[PDB]
């Protein structure tokens, strides 16, 4: 029986009309979506468009050339035996390459969300009236209005408004590009010499090859989740609750798909089946989409007018069969069709398809069947909402559905599930290539340092767009944090000048920690925390939930920051949900706060509580 | 767990397995047919201000033509049906009815004997049971329409599994508040006033949040084959004439409120079918007592 | 040493006793002759376009005319066939039909009463024990086909014994691969695919090669006197219609898939050849049901 | 655990939605009354010497007179009995008979066009649903007779749940060895060899202990309303040849090896009672289908 | 490799060479349509109360007027239809039966001995060489309903061979759990739960997984012209009575269950065409036979 939800739907009106097929030249057959995986032209541009964007940011020359630099600085954290970080070896690197570029996109987009809560928080009462007031308008009017009331840098939430706002380093990242040029395939036979191993450690195996030619990650924007944040929000803290509760649920699904390149194991590829010589008004299709960031997978079939539907987990599979358990039943699809296959890859999370398979279903004989194909597609291959404006809004209405506390998914369950599935994966890789091969053999690749996006330490890059009477500020939001244990935070400033005089700025709640380090090349320890099983630190006496670093460097070139955690495979903290964001109110408004390191004297640095300044002049204390 | 049943439905006592052939359905329509002409003969008297109408039909009903300073109480059919009515109720009833009355009776006025030509529908709600954990209470009141108050006492949100058998057709749940229902091993759906529901499709789940109590009002409506003579307003104001008179009082037997539920407590219970088709010619049986003693009254 | 039989052997129930004079055997035959009556009288209606040929047909069989907003149940001759049909597969079924009701039924119409005019052959395979040594497993499934699986565990060849009764006529043995069987005392012959065997020459010796399991299928065929009016189509269909009924639902007897096991376990059960009497009665009964009952649902 | 179902009851395809109009169904009705009397015309023709009875039947069929060197075909009424046919067993065959064809071919007889007179009964056991432990191997095979083999590697005795849905109305299950069967929260009665059930009760518990492995052959009745003039064996006959015959390749249909098997799968469908209707329209068809390509063969 | 074949299409033996000519094949048809009358004469005599419909048919089968004391056997017409079966079945049965007499028999009625006005679908599954790895293990069990068990126990997926001949028209599988099968030298689908295969395609691969073992159910259906009487129900009741009866007792034949597996396992010998021929005269003998011996029991 098919799951149905009661939930409350607008009317839609099909721009093919009664007939339900588009009259010939009009204004409405030029507006029709079209299929974008079926149609070889536009499955090729797009994938050409998504290389390029990746190689403008991300260049492999560039990326090969920083590899002896990043490997002094891993070497530089004095790592305890078991946990160091070696970039010598190929499948370290690569694997590296991609936990960096992922961080990255996660960082800036975590970013991005603690700054639209401060101008929600800031314009509170305007946000209030705007909320209960205009309750009958669109999710995405709302979006509108919010987005102007407050200052928010982008206010756009049309498509190619995200897409112009967007910057680089928010890129998804293209796998094929990166796995370009290794090699593959290194035999050395029964030799156990040095010379021998060196070789060993240049190459990676086959299965990371096809691991990486089958991985495009996918980052949120803000604009995309304050849609349905706003579409029940009647207050402006459950609307910023219902914020950080979605991309809490976002942030667990990236970790996830960097784990599934850790384990030996290959991913699997989301596909099409088509048929192979198609008839008109017997058309069908099958869409199965394996998200890598997620732990749950949807398989739709569009026979007729039908649309049928099937939720299963990516975990358990016994490998005779590449889904696991149903979760939730939306009828029967039959996934033994016989037709041509396309593989495409996914640009929205697998909450957000089902959120759009939902409302898609819903609105099946209101639709014609080119109009379901078209926006399905659309909205799987290029993250393009639809046009139909009624569609949209219930397309948005049960993505809140599914990430509220009353989700017909337990999603804590299943990805609680994931992790102990890619756990016991490894385990088994490990020890299977631990015999065939041996030991130092297993290490090289397959590495024990690498478990997860959040675990593993990483590097990120900053990029600085802001001089202060000549100081450059670089800005890194330390947290929030999925795992609880100690952790250790590194920064590295390169300087054309031979001596140079760089500050390091940690903001709290009430006050900030002001430091000065004067050493370039070298990685120099920042600051030291301990996080409880609840995800928050105790910074100078009051729980912090996350913090914000802020460095200044004078004529800097690049400035990294590392992240390390003393244990590896640091033990995860359950993922908050709504109840738990409104519990607990951090805040976040003195992160936006500057000072001037030209005009420092020695009192001001240390820790200093705002009552010592004056309004303004963070600098330079009372 | 705790458990709460209907109060109709439980412990329904046999009935009776006599005058259930074809002779004694016949005479059943017989002296409904003939009760029916006494009623309205009475009628026509009393518009032609003379007793020639109703004497007429007397003399059929009773094989006796009235006479002064006798009281007139139907003759040897009243005591025929009176006496059959008592036990198809219980089967403790004693069969004193011979055959000889009863097939004299039968030829009286030609009609079929046929109890399945046509259709009734029943409002009784069965609810055989309803499972609710430790810390919830569940009450449930009235026959025709059922409310069952719920009230969760513990820290979390409890399921209660509401079982409406498998007779009914449909049943139609209506809340105080918008409340969550779906069948077993189903995600629940959003909140909704009233849900419709199939009695097959199985065991009911209901999320009970914390907080102020959540009735439930339900309705059914259930199919029973009956004889086209049937007429549901005579049938029950025969039940309640049978009942003030006395005819139901036997031992170790149950009593029900109205036609309605006895029907539908029979219907449940083991070899129910069987059950189901005597409790129907006691309704047309019903139905001419109560046609029968409205014409002929007692102060 | 381990025994299996076939499961619709085991315990055959008591039949009725009742309804089995020369009075009574009429009355089956007769309701027969008129129930196929009602069947042929609806193509005579469409061909005539009238109703005629069913009044005269349903007057006959039921002694009232057929009349609109009256359910058409067949009268005093559907009650009386199925409370018969009630006594035949029980004897603990009160038989509740006067006498005086079947004389009055049976004069409808003239027909021959003879229950032994004619024969037919009924498939049902009886396997009533396989002997089999400590290290083999023998399982038998089905009924009118029964496929009996052995394996061999042991380290030698084993000798597994086949007893098929003494009423079938004939009984066809197939395997999955050539074996070898014999009589108790016979020399074995070379291995074959087939093999053809009277159940009364003799308990059957099989031997058992280590390895692979053997699997053998067996076919029976058992001649049984019948009215010559007897169908085993419509008494197939009959059989099922009585079950769905509840005309067989009555405490202590045994329930079979088909009328074919029903006559062959009674036939196989102590005092064999007059409980199988009793079955024709009551198979000529159950074709009389299918036919009015198909032509008058109820 | 485990979960093991019925090959036949698995994707059943939706059917057409053209000629089931009352008119429609009485050309069917028709097509089965005079294709019928084609088969009984040439009995008629060995009694007598005439050809008068098949020449009678044939033109009434055909619309035209016989020929000695012209293949005779059935003319218009064959080729829209066979487009029909068509129609009926997949949604996306095309309807291609004009109404006005069909509304003259249902005048050449009188004949009711009803399609809920009588009832037969369908042979397909429909077990939905095997619910095993972890250590226990569940297996299905057949669709008329199904023999479920069930087989214990646990330490301990294993429940085993069978579900056989909410449409057949009696089921019988007899096992090689006597097992325990019982309801959901019920009281675990002694071993005995068969077991009458009623599907409608629910889900039933089987005690599958530690040895020998235990397998239950399962047979089903259900009743579904049919003509008057319905015939299992002819429709059996016909649904065979429609397939040798290309009447049912479409893409995206399942296959069936018997009209019984496809009837009781599109039962077991949600909103299986409007696709029965549809169904016992297509046997009719198949019924006539059969007579005629008999009497007149390609 | 190991190779597994049906056990009733081994070694068919060689069918008689008499009795083909048009003289004798009008004689068998003769027969059966006054075998037929006889047995309808019983439902005529009930109704006109008097043996006067039956003396009447006698008289024409048997040329005699029966007296009261005589056990009416059929007469020349009986002793002429038992020879000519046995010489049917094999080449070693002596042809007793002169010429003159089936002239003369032949003349009895007016009714055609032609053969081929008609067409029959069989049921019987013709698989006849399943070819396997190493180690693999295959059963082939049943004829109307092909039960294929394979398990495997290498490491790694084997492929199994089915050859399902030439002759068959239509083939349906269904297993246990859903499988892999394709043609030779084609890609292999997703697992599906039944397929549907036309044999002259050529020899079809089971991918065969490692673990529980496969069930594969297969039914086939073909075509073989028939006289348009065919009877399928009425062959089959006559082919075990012959068996009964001892009509087929000859040295160096083979044994079958139906007359299903008969005439399937000489369509697959080498001269299948010549063979099938007097397969289906056989046909119609064995069904005058089942008519004339249920009216006529000796």
């Amino acid at each position: 029986q098919a799951y149905s939800s009661g939930l409350s739907q607008n009317s839609i009106i099909s721009l093919t009309g009664n007939d339900r097929t588009v009259a010939d030249g009009t204004f409405n057959s030029m507006i029709m979506p079209r299929a974008v995986i079926a149609n070889e032209r536009e499955h090729f541009m797009k994938t050409r468009i998504d290389k390029i964007e990746h190689d403008l940011n991300r260049s492999a020359k560039q990326e090969m050339m920083d590899r002896q630099s990043l490997a002094e600085d891993y070497n530089a954290l004095n790592l305890a035996v078991g946990q160091e970080i070696k970039l010598d070896i190929a499948t370290q690197h690569q694997l590296n390459r991609l936990g960096s570029a992922m961080y990255k996109a996660d960082h800036e987009r975590e970013t991005e969300l603690t700054d639209l809560i401060n101008r929600i928080r800031e314009n509170e009462v305007t946000v209030n009236g705007i909320l209960e007031n205009q309750k009958a308008i669109t999710a995405a009017e709302r979006a509108d209005l919010l987005l102007e009331v407050v200052a928010s840098t982008a206010k756009s939430v049309s498509a190619a408004g995200r897409a112009a706002a967007d910057g680089s380093g928010v890129v998804p990242v293209f796998g094929p590009s990166v796995a370009n040029g290794i090699k593959v395939g290194i035999d050395i036979a029964d030799s156990v010499a040095e010379a021998a191993i060196a070789v060993k450690e240049s190459g990676i195996i086959t299965q990371l090859n096809d691991v990486y030619h089958a991985f495009q990650s996918v980052h949120v924007a803000p604009n995309d989740v304050i849609k349905p944040a706003a579409v029940v929000a009647g207050t402006s803290t459950e609307l910023i609750g219902n914020l950080q509760a979605i991309y809490s649920r976002l942030r667990s699904h990236s970790d996830i798909g960097f784990k599934k390149a850790t384990v030996g194991d290959v991913i699997p590829n989301s596909y099409m089946i088509k048929p192979v010589n198609s008839t008109e008004y017997a058309s069908w299709q099958l869409y199965v989409i394996h998200p890598v960031q997620g732990s749950l997978g949807l398989v739709v079939q569009l026979m007729g007018d039908a649309l049928t539907y099937n939720v299963f987990a990516q975990y358990g599979n016994t490998s005779a069969s590449e889904f696991g358990k149903t979760v939730l039943t939306g009828g029967a699809t039959n996934t033994a069709l016989e037709g041509t296959k396309v593989k495409f890859q996914t640009k929205v999370t697998a909450q957000q398809a089902l959120a759009l398979t939902m409302a898609l279903k819903d609105a099946a004989s209101m639709l014609s069947q080119g109009e379901l194909i078209g926006y399905f597609e659309q909205y799987i291959n290029l993250a393009l909402e639809p046009d139909n404006l009624s569609l949209q809004d219930n397309m948005h209405k049960y993505h809140h559905l599914l990430t509220s506390q009353n989700s017909p998914i337990d999603w804590n369950y299943h990805d609680e599930e994931m992790h102990k599935w890619l756990d016991s994966r490894k385990t088994t890789n490990y020890d299977a290539m631990q015999k065939k091969d041996g030991t130092v053999i297993a290490d090289i690749h397959i590495p024990k340092v690498f478990n997860d996006l959040r675990n593993t330490t990483l590097h990120c890059k900053l990029e600085g767009k802001q001089t202060i009477a000549g100081y450059t500020v670089y800005e890194y939001l330390i947290g929030p944090w999925a795992h609880y244990g100690d952790i250790d935070y590194s920064v590295v400033v390169d300087t054309l000048n031979e001596e140079t005089k760089w500050y390091c700025e940690v903001i709290g709640i009430d006050g900030h920690l002001l430091i000065e380090k004067s050493v370039q090349h070298k990685p120099e320890k920042i600051l030291e925390l301990t996080v409880n099983d609840s995800g928050v630190t105790s910074f100078n006496g009051r729980n912090h939930d996350r913090l914000k670093l802020k460095v200044y460097v004078k004529d800097s070139l690049s400035v990294k920051v590392f992240r390390n955690w003393i244990g590896i495979n640091a033990p995860r903290v359950k993922t908050k949900m709504f109840n738990d964001h409104i519990g607990v109110k951090y805040d976040y408004s003195h992160f936006d706060k500057n000072i001037s390191p030209a005009h420092l004297t020695l009192t001001d640095l240390g820790w200093h509580t705002w009552d010592q300044y004056n309004a303004g002049n963070w600098t330079n204390i009372k | 767990a705790n458990r709460a049943t209907s109060a109709f439905l439980d412990n329904p006592h046999p009935v009776g397995v006599n005058y259930v052939d074809e002779g004694s359905r016949q005479f059943v329509a017989v002296a409904e047919l003939l009760a029916s002409k006494l009623i309205d003969s009475s009628r026509e008297s009393d518009e032609s201000n003379s007793d020639v109408p109703f004497v007429q039909a007397y003399s059929k009903f009773a094989d006796d033509n009235p006479r002064h300073l006798r009281v007139k109480t139907g003759g040897k059919m009243a005591n025929a049906l009176t006496n059959v009515i008592r036990s198809y109720y219980s089967i403790n009833a004693p069969a004193i009815v011979p055959q000889v009355e009863i097939d004299r009776l039968a030829s009286k006025a030609t009609v079929s004997g046929d109890m399945y030509n046509s259709y009734a529908i029943f409002n009784s709600v069965p609810i055989v049971e309803v499972l609710s954990p430790a810390r919830t209470t569940v009450s449930i009141v009235g026959s025709d329409r059922a409310d069952v108050t719920m009230l969760n006492t513990g820290a979390g949100a409890a399921n209660i599994t509401f079982n409406f058998g498998q007779i009914a057709e449909t049943v139609i749940l209506k809340g105080s508040v918008p409340f969550q229902l779906a069948r077993l091993n189903q995600p629940m759906p959003a909140a909704r006033f009233t849900y419709k529901l199939r009695p097959l499709d199985g065991p009911f789940i209901v999320v009970l949040p914390v907080g102020n109590p959540l009735v439930i009002s339900a309705t059914a409506a259930t199919r029973i084959q009956v004889p086209l003579a049937f007429n549901k307003a005579l049938v029950e104001s025969g039940f309640q004439t049978a009942m003030n008179d006395g005819l139901f009082d036997i031992q170790n037997v149950n009593y029900y409120s109205s036609f309605d539920e006895f029907i539908i407590s029979q219907y449940h219970a083991q070899d129910g079918i069987n059950r189901v088709s005597t409790c129907v010619i006691l309704g047309l049986a019903l139905q001419a007592y109560d046609q029968m003693r409205r014409a002929l009254p007692v102060r």
